[PDB]
């Protein structure tokens, strides 16, 4: 899991 | 069991920022792709998206 990949939440 | 979406992008053949694909790849890059937006659940990248446009190339019938 980790930040593998961006999660910025576009949310 | 997430299906391990880290793996290798087919673009630079490394592992390291990549998205699971449900019509495609088990996993891809969305850097190669130029992604800017995070999407969640099954994502269609633009490769398996531009095909999905097109529809059936050829009329059927
Ligand atoms: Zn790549
Ligand atoms: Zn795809």
């Amino acid at each position: 899991s980790t930040g593998r990949v961006k999660k910025p939440h576009r949310y | 069991q997430d299906g391990r979406n880290d793996f290798y992008c087919w673009v630079c053949h490394r592992e390291g920022q990549v998205l699971c694909c449900e019509l495609c790849p088990r996993v891809y890059h969305a850097k190669c792709l130029r992604l800017t937006s995070e999407p969640e659940g099954d994502w269609f990248c633009p490769e398996c998206e531009k095909i999905t446009v097109a529809e059936c190339i050829e009329t059927q019938s």
